[PDB]
């Protein structure tokens, strides 16, 4: 199980990274993080897996309903390559979709630190397959590289859409649903890890650089 | 007409769902079975008024 | 689409053809729009430097090595537009597109609603049942004795004719059926 | 019993005198009628079966048979009436006829106490459905599939009619109950191993059996509707039935005769879903269909288990049903546009949406969708086949996929789609059509409530 | 200059790289316009009866016929025993029935002759 | 870590066995050692429901973090005293087993060195 | 309830903890608790109170089959159809009772695993022996019968265990 | 709120979107602050880490090698 | 809701505005029945880039088989009318 | 050859696992004897630890 | 009785209320979608008492309520378990579906 996350985990955000299509990425990062869940369920930590299960819920779902609105706004659009500078156009659904991505990430004291900070000490502390540990570092990394190619290439620098403009994110219903869904990923880790008894031994004496690895793999 | 849904949607079927666990469903053994609680030292049980002592005077590393 | 293809493609057709596939492509390379138009430019200065080539063998093994520069550089996913035969909306609508025909299957209830629709529709149907022999006779009379040629069909040219074989041209369900 | 046979008998003269008009009003509304009468023998008892009397006996194995022939018959006539209705009064009657005798017969030999009446009832469905087939038959291949039909079901069955008198020469009966409570061994011998084949392929050749199966594609295509019907549904299961009789005399060689037929039945399940892959005619893949549901039923009787004993009866149940059903859906579309290939109509689901939802369900059910009744037999099946051997699931699970694969691939080819533009005649469906698939399909999902009714004797 | 792609049988080779578009003689430009000719005048027929008012039913095409017959019918007329289909039929029609017999007696064998050493472990195995 | 690299890369025989230690006798270098202790009785940890990996030497304190957390339920902010004493004492178990492992690599390295110069003053 | 015999169907005495707060804040569970009686099971309550009192007003009664003893196949004659029949139907009725105390070890096992928790493998020690020796006798008894099972072959099973079992006392003896 | 095209300019936007995409950035870096301020182990780690290299052999147990 | 529904002046001013955005074209004497090569002197790469233009513009690509005969603003605006159903 | 590198190098990787400079775990009732199955009347061998 | 496994049942039941009401004049209107995405928020609503309880006394339950059928010695019965996965993943499930389906009242508008 282990090894089978690892090589998923990887190849699957080694594919994201070059992908054209937003559906796509997206995609290709859910298939990376359930290989995630794959190697921490390898490890012998299954209430772990579980708790990455709510979270990551949160906010993939929120950056699929992100990808659907900048999707109708330009035409049924899904490429982008097309796909111009929306920060200042799409302000609410820039917004969103920063949040959700710096949670993807394991941005600290957002939803998805709480699950993925822990897997990722977890993997680092255990007697595992050296490949898969390395694999996974590896993936962290590329998850850091797809969110980075999705807002450059779709929120930065300058209009690439048709020049009749239909961008329109007025409208209550989808700016109510987005919003519910952000305030989830925002405060639904902390919420939750600390209303739920604890189900493992916590690691609480490890060497610094090993405590702060995820952050560093992902800055890189 | 105001909240005809809630009642409707929610309640009337909360009504069956009661009715049908607690004179049908439990009229069978095992048929719904919990853990049983957790029981920590100092608890006092309501059942038999029992009472747990407490956890061997700690060193008190503080 | 709606041209009907003649039996080869010119020299010329071939030459434009590879002209428009590469700068798409290099459109899909180059995504930002000033270097995607310096480049085309390059490619533009690129493809004119052999307009006036007269020896035409010449001209040949030069649309040769064009074509095998494209295949070894192409995009490996190049940019589609969503209507397009590759396109992620390619056939999204089809679903929804009814044949006219299965109007006449109504219920009179149905067809109750909608009276003034159904009379246009008589009178649409009366027009393709007196216009009918009269193109079919145009059509015997302009096809040569050796069958047809090519897939183009000629005008109407009468006072009250209409051009052959335009019904099911003219009542295309849409593209937006629904 | 007689409570069920009488009335059947009386169907024929009711129809013989009734008004022009009046036939299939009359005979469907009798027909339904018996099935409700029939539908008193699933109270079963256990232990024992309920033993009539010295001639007929009704079974927990029985009682599920014989009521989905007695619910088949009104869906018959519903799905005749149609592409009959230029025929004469005479020969509409003489159709009926057929149908009567064919249910008549297969009431009786579901039945019978004892196997040489068991035999001769089970010979005489034979006549009805080779006349249904060749007389009402649309091609002129109907012919060759009648004689298809014949001379691989007797060159099967006269040796076990042999077999039979022999046996009673040394049993000295040929009572079912008998033979069940005086069975003894069969030693490792030449002579008890050809009484074994003469015992078994009979069964075998109705199952049918891989390699003994060509008849059931020409049979199943040429026949009209409620021929297919009846083939599909019923007389596919005598096969079942009777080796679940006969393989209480077999014991303990059984236990080595059954390789080759279990080699068989596993790779040539995987044929013939295989097969249902590349085929243009819709009938061919629904009679291939019924092929490989045949060989897990084959393989688990073969094997002599409870829960493979159970298993059998499920699908057989269940195939029963599905089968006819999509017959009966792929014959709308084919009087809709008088041809079989199935390329030929496409983008059906929007022209036909309600008959979009009824192959939809019917595809459903034929891949063995959870709790369907189908997936129950299956399951039972394969457990049981697990415990024989572990490998086993290799085989099954691949059948499995590609039953799959198969079933949405029809559904994809017919339903789904541009339509074809030069096909102007579908008209909506007829309130006959969705009637008879309501039919079909709601007392499948029905037993999904209750399907101890149709586990068996072993439950 | 470039890397060359070589075709095969699930991947094609493109037209833009056929040489034979590039090699051009007068027969070819002559059986183009035959071709085209063809598909011409097939178009013409099945447009004179798709366009017409008192068409209703299906319009037969003698193509599918022909490909159905000759993919179910004419199959049998055609076939003739040789070494080479002796063989293919024997294989792919034997020898997996010979493949999985060995299999499953050789893993019967295992378990029943374990099953009379006593050592099994058929401990809560009562369904079966 | 650097243990891995001397583990792999230089001699295994002077490293220590994950899979297999301690080999050397507990009271081997020590002249007297204090068995370790618990607190926390069989009974109260059944009762408890703990779990078989929370059964260990630091389980009274995850007892009263686990009553704390139920008697405060509302207030979910309110064990943070009893989280770090088990967090605490986790961290001085880790440690312990820390010093278990540089202690028997230590012993090995010694017994080693001990072996086989004691040969080497006695090949000559 | 009453309904089933306790000693057949065993519960641990069922000990519960008394509520210990240790905040001032509210306890929403207890406030829901409250407005779910007070909403839901008041009028169901009062519903089956009416049911009962309408079932009262017409009592009647039903009984459990008793079958008598009839002798097994051991003392029936090679031919005697009659005692055959009646041998093989208690012993299908012997095989059904059987299978239905599998049933109630089975539900007894279940149960205890759920209701342990976290401590299902020591505190479920006894209904797992109980299972144990029910599956095994169990085994014994009706494994390998087939698909047409009868007591003439579970007679046949029986005594060809017999002859093993006294085979291997005889060379015990001599060892 | 009817929002039109505009065709090759920037589209007109509204208060409300703005005001919110504003506030709930700002939310979520407060929060992130807030958090850091107050639990920071949980990036920085509570506890020292040990140096094995700091332990003397009477501690664990090491003869002086002549024994 | 979605695009309003295109008109026939529209797609002819856009036509229009992108011919005159291009800069081998004189923005006063271009009309939208100006024949591409015989009164604007261009030749057949200007016509494929033109093609390519109308496309980006109204964000769908005409097939070369039909693009190759658009030589007037006029056929271009009658080619997207027929295409996207436009009838007023 | 991507695949074969990869299960390669998890073969590797299970030869040259990656861990902690710890001991083993330590539990205290003879490594949890009664806890993992009982069987409390066969006196099972002591499992003793020590401080350090 | 225990209020938790009639709450537990209920979340699941109401959510096949609509599916009942497919036949009815309500699929054909425009406020299908609507009644749907209420009907999913109060099945959140009402689900979030369980994991109250839960997080209160960690409270589980296994609920057998209809036997399906009995085959020899396996018995196959209706069961479900109430445990924290379920209790905890149920109502993280019925909050992405809410604010999906309000989402897609949007999105599909022209469908
Ligand atoms: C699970 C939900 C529970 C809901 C509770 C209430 C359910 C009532 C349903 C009653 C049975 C349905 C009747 C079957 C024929 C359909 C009649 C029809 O023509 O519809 C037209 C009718 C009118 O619509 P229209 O606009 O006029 O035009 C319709 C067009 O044709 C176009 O129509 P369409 O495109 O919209 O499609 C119509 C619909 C209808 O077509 C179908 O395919 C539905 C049939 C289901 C599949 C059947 C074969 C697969 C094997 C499963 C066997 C299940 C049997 C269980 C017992 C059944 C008792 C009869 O198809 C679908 O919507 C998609 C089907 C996918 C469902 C997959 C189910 C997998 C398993 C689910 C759980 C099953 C066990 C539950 C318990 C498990 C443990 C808790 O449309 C409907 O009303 C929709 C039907 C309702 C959907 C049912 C889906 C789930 C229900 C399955 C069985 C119910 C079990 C109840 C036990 C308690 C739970
Ligand atoms: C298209 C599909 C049609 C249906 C197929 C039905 C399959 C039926 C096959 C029957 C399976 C087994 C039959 C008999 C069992 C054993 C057969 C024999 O091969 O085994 C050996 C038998 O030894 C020799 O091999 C003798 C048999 C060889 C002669 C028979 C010719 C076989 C050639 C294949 C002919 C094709 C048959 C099918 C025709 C269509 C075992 O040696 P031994 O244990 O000492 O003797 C056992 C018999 N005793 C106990 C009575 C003494
Ligand atoms: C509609 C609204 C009804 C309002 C009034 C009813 C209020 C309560 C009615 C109580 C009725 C009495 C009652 O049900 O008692 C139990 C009674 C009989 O006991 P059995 O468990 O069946 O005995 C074994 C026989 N198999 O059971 C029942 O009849 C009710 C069963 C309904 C179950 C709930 C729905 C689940 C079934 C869906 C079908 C799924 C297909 C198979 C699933 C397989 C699962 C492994
Ligand atoms: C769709 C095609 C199906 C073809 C089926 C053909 C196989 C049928 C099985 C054999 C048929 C005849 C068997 C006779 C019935 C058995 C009754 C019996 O027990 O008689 C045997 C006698 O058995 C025989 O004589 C049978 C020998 C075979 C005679 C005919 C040969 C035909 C070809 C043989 C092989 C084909 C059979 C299997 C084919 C499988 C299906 C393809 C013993 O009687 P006694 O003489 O008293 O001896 C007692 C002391 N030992
Ligand atoms: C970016 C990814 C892949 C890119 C790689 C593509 C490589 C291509 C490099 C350069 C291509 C060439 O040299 S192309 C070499 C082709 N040679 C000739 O065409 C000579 C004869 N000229 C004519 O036929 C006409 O003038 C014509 C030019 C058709 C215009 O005609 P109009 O005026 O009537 O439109």
């Amino acid at each position: 199980t282990l090894c089978l996350g690892a090589i998923t985990t990887l190849f699957t955000a080694l594919c994201a990274i070059t992908q054209n299509d937003i559906k796509k990425i997206v995609a290709f990062s859910t298939s990376s993080q359930l290989g995630l869940m794959m190697v921490t369920i390898g490890i012998n930590q299954p209430h772990l897996a579980f708790l990455h299960i709510c979270m990551h819920a949160f906010f993939k779902a929120m950056l699929f309903m992100c990808s659907g609105s900048i999707i109708h706004s330009l035409n049924d659009e899904q490429d982008i390559r097309k796909m111009g500078g929306l920060y200042k156009a799409m302000p609410f659904t820039t917004t969103a979709l920063i949040i959700g991505s710096l949670a993807l990430t394991g941005m600290p004291y957002l939803t998805g630190f709480y699950s993925k900070d822990l897997i990722i000490e977890a993997v680092n502390m255990s007697y595992t397959n050296a490949w898969a540990l390395l694999m996974t570092l590896i993936a962290t990394s590329l998850t850091a590289a797809y969110s980075t190619r999705i807002i450059f290439f779709a929120f930065l620098g300058k209009p690439r859409f048709p020049p009749l403009v239909l961008i329109n994110e007025n409208n209550p219903l989808l700016i109510n649903s987005i919003k519910r869904l952000l305030i989830g990923s925002i405060f639904a880790g902390f919420i939750i890890s600390n209303n739920i008894p604890p189900m493992t031994v916590p690691n609480t004496t490890m060497p610094l650089y090993m405590k702060m690895t995820a952050l560093i793999v992902t800055i890189m | 007409r105001h909240s005809i849904f809630a009642v409707t949607h929610v309640l009337i079927p909360v009504w069956i769902i009661h009715y049908y666990l607690k004179y049908h469903v439990t009229a069978k053994p095992y048929t719904v079975v919990e853990r049983k609680p957790r029981i920590f030292p100092g608890d006092t049980i309501l059942e038999t008024g029992e009472v747990i002592p407490l956890m061997k005077e700690f060193p008190d590393q503080h | 689409a709606f041209s009907a293809p003649a039996a080869y493609l010119t020299h010329q057709q071939k030459v434009l053809r590879l002209y428009k596939r590469a700068l798409r492509h290099l459109e899909s390379w180059c995504v930002h729009r000033d270097k995607y138009r310096y480049f085309a430019c390059l490619m533009r200065a690129r493809f004119d430097e052999h307009k006036n080539e007269k020896d035409m063998v010449k001209a040949t093994q030069l649309l040769r090595q064009a074509e095998e520069e494209f295949w070894y550089g192409q995009h490996p996913q190049p940019y589609i537009f969503p209507e397009s035969p590759g396109g992620t909306s390619y056939e999204r609508y089809e679903c929804y597109k009814v044949p006219e025909w299965c109007l006449d299957d109504w219920h009179p209830s149905e067809k109750a609603m909608y009276p003034d629709y159904f009379a246009k529709r008589e009178q649409w149907k009366r027009l393709r049942r007196e216009s009918w022999e009269r193109e079919v006779k145009q059509l015997q009379e302009e096809t040569p004795p050796g069958g047809p040629r090519t897939e183009a069909l000629p005008p109407a040219r009468k006072e009250g004719d209409l051009p052959p074989l335009w019904w099911h041209i003219v009542t295309r369900p849409r593209e937006r059926p629904m | 019993m007689l409570k069920i046979i009488i009335p059947t008998t009386m169907l024929l003269p009711m129809t013989w005198m009734s008004k022009h008009n009046m036939i299939w009003i009359n005979a469907t509304v009798h027909s339904l009628l018996i099935s409700l009468i029939s539908l008193s023998l699933l109270n079963q008892l256990g232990e024992n079966s309920l033993n009539f009397s010295l001639t007929f006996f009704s079974d927990s194995l029985s009682a599920p048979l014989l009521v989905l022939t007695t619910w088949l018959l009104p869906l018959m006539l519903m799905a005749s009436q149609s592409h009959l209705s230029k025929e004469t009064t005479t020969r509409k009657k003489l159709y009926i006829t057929m149908l009567i005798l064919l249910q008549l017969f297969l009431i009786m030999t579901f039945t019978a106490t004892e196997l040489i009446l068991f035999y001769i009832l089970f010979e005489a469905t034979l006549v009805p459905t080779l006349i249904i087939i060749t007389r009402w038959g649309n091609q002129t291949e109907r012919l060759n599939a009648g004689l298809y039909f014949l001379f691989y079901t007797l060159a099967g069955s006269l040796p076990l009619l042999v077999a039979l008198v022999y046996i009673q020469n040394t049993t000295g009966s040929l009572n079912f109950l008998i033979i069940h409570y005086w069975s003894h061994p069969l030693s490792n011998s030449w002579s008890n191993i050809f009484m074994w084949l003469a015992c078994i392929m009979a069964f075998m050749v109705k199952m049918p059996l891989y390699g003994l199966h060509l008849w059931l594609p020409k049979a199943h295509v040429e026949a009209p509707i409620a021929g297919s019907m009846v083939l599909a549904a019923v007389l596919l299961k005598l096969g079942g039935y009777g080796m679940m009789r006969i393989t209480t005399i077999l014991n303990p060689l059984t236990n080595y005769m059954a390789y080759p037929f279990l080699m068989l039945s596993m790779w040539g399940m995987i044929m013939t879903s295989s097969i249902c892959l590349r085929q243009t005619d819709l009938k061919s893949l629904i009679a291939y269909s019924s092929v490989s549901h045949m060989a897990l039923v084959i393989v688990a009787i073969m094997i002599q288990t409870p829960w493979s004993f159970m298993g059998a009866t499920a699908l057989m149940i269940a195939h029963g049903l599905t089968s006819s059903m999509l017959f009966c859906l792929a014959n709308t579309n084919y009087e809709r546009v008088h041809s079989r290939t199935m390329i030929l109509a496409r983008g059906l689901q929007t022209l036909l949406p309600l008959m979009a939802t009824w192959w939809l369900v019917a595809s459903l059910t034929n891949l063995a969708l959870p709790p369907s009744i189908n997936l129950i037999g299956e399951l039972f099946i394969i457990t049981a086949s697990f415990s024989w051997s572990n490998i086993t699931i290799i085989l099954m699970g691949m059948n499995m996929m590609i039953t799959a694969l198969y079933s949405l691939y029809m559904l994809i080819t017919t339903q789904r789609g541009k339509y074809t533009h030069h096909i102007n005649n579908i008209k909506p469906s007829f309130t006959r059509e969705n009637a008879l698939m309501a039919l079909h399909i709601l007392p499948l999902l029905l037993l999904t409530l209750n399907p101890k009714m149709i586990l068996g004797p072993l439950y | 200059s470039f890397p060359k792609y070589k075709p095969s049988r699930l991947a094609t080779l493109p037209a833009t790289l056929d040489p034979a578009e590039y090699d051009i003689s007068p027969e070819t430009r002559k059986a183009q316009a035959e071709r085209l000719a063809i598909r011409s005048r097939l178009k013409r027929e099945y447009l004179l009866q798709y366009n017409d008012p008192n068409r209703l039913g299906v319009i037969e095409d003698p193509a599918l016929i022909r490909w159905t017959y000759a993919r179910s019918a004419n199959i049998y007329p055609n076939f003739r025993p040789t070494p080479k289909t002796s063989l293919l039929g024997a294989l792919f029609g034997i020898g997996p029935l010979f493949f999985w017999y060995y299999v499953f007696k050789t893993d019967r064998d295992k378990k029943e002759k374990l099953i009379q050493e006593g050592k099994l472990d058929q401990t809560f195995n009562i369904s079966y | 870590g650097a243990h891995l690299a001397r583990r792999y890369l230089g001699d295994a025989s002077k490293e220590p066995d994950p899979l297999r230690m301690p080999t050397f006798p507990p009271d081997y270098g020590f002249p007297e050692r204090k068995e370790r202790e618990m607190v926390a009785t069989q009974q109260e940890m059944n009762d408890a429901q703990l779990m078989l990996q929370q059964r260990d030497y630091c389980a009274h304190y995850l007892i009263q973090l686990l009553k704390c957390k139920r008697d405060s339920f509302p207030n979910f902010l309110a064990c943070k005293h009893e989280q770090h004493d088990w967090d605490y004492c986790e961290h001085l178990d880790y440690v312990k087993r820390m010093k278990e492992f540089e202690r028997e690599r230590r012993l090995l390295q010694r017994k080693k060195r001990r072996e086989q110069r004691e040969a080497e003053m006695a090949r000559g | 309830p009453d309904s089933w015999d306790k000693d057949v169907y065993p519960e641990p005495p069922r000990r519960t903890p008394a509520p210990a707060p240790q905040t001032s804040l509210p306890n929403p569970v207890t406030y829901l608790t409250k407005i779910f009686d007070l909403l839901v099971d008041r009028p169901v309550t009062l519903a089956r109170e009416f049911i009962e009192q309408q079932h009262a007003k017409n009592r009647y009664y039903y009984y459990h089959r008793e079958f008598r003893r009839v002798p097994d196949i051991t003392e029936c004659e090679e031919k005697d159809i009659l005692c055959m029949f009646e041998a093989e139907m208690q012993w299908r009725r012997d095989y059904k009772v059987d299978q239905e105390i599998v049933n109630i070890i089975q539900e007894r096992l279940k149960a205890c695993q759920q209701r342990e928790g976290e401590s299902y493998r020591q505190n479920c020690a006894k209904e797992l022996e109980q299972f144990t020796q029910v599956s095994k006798a169990f085994q014994d008894r009706y494994s390998d019968l087939g698909a047409h099972y009868s007591a003439r072959k579970c007679l046949a099973k029986q005594k060809q265990r017999m002859l093993a079992e006294r085979k291997a006392a005889k060379e015990a003896a001599a060892a | 709120v009817h929002i039109e095209p505009r065709y090759r300019q920037f589209p007109q936007l509204t208060r409300s979107q703005l005001i919110q995409a504003e506030f709930f950035s700002a939310t979520m870096w407060f929060w992130i602050l807030w958090r850091f301020w107050h639990d920071s182990d949980a990036v920085l780690g509570h506890f020292p880490y040990p140096d094995p290299s700091q332990w003397t052999d009477e501690e664990l147990g090491i003869l002086p090698d002549d024994e | 809701s979605d695009a309003p529904p295109l008109t026939l002046e529209a797609i002819k001013d856009r036509v229009l505005y992108v011919l005159k955005l291009y800069d081998k074209i004189d923005p006063e004497k271009l009309s939208v029945n100006s024949h591409f090569m015989k009164d604007l002197g261009l030749d057949s790469l200007d016509q494929v880039e033109i093609i390519m233009a109308m496309e980006d513009e109204f964000g769908f690509e005409i097939p070369d088989i039909d693009a190759e005969k658009l030589m007037c603003p006029q056929e271009i605006v009658d080619y997207i009318a027929d295409k996207k159903d436009v009838y007023e | 050859g991507f695949v074969a590198f990869m299960l390669f190098m998890f073969w590797v990787g299970e030869i040259y696992p990656s861990y902690q400079p710890v001991g083993p775990k330590q539990y205290p009732y003879n490594d949890l004897y009664l806890e993992r199955g009982g069987d409390p009347t066969k006196e099972p061998e002591p499992v003793v630890h020590y401080e350090i | 009785m225990n209020p938790f496994a009639s709450l537990t049942l209920t979340t699941l039941t109401i959510l096949t209320i609509p599916i009942m009401m497919s036949n009815s004049n309500i699929y054909k209107t425009n406020l299908y979608p609507n009644y749907v995405k209420t009907t999913v928020s109060y099945a959140f609503t009402l689900s979030l008492v369980p994991l109250l309880m839960f997080m209160h006394t960690g409270q589980e339950m296994i609920i057998s309520n209809w036997h399906w059928m009995t085959l020899q010695t396996v018995e196959l019965s209706l069961s479900f378990k109430m445990d924290y996965f379920s209790v905890m993943f149920i109502p993280v499930a019925l909050f992405v579906t809410w604010s999906i389906m309000e989402f897609s009242m949007w999105y599909m508008h022209s469908d």
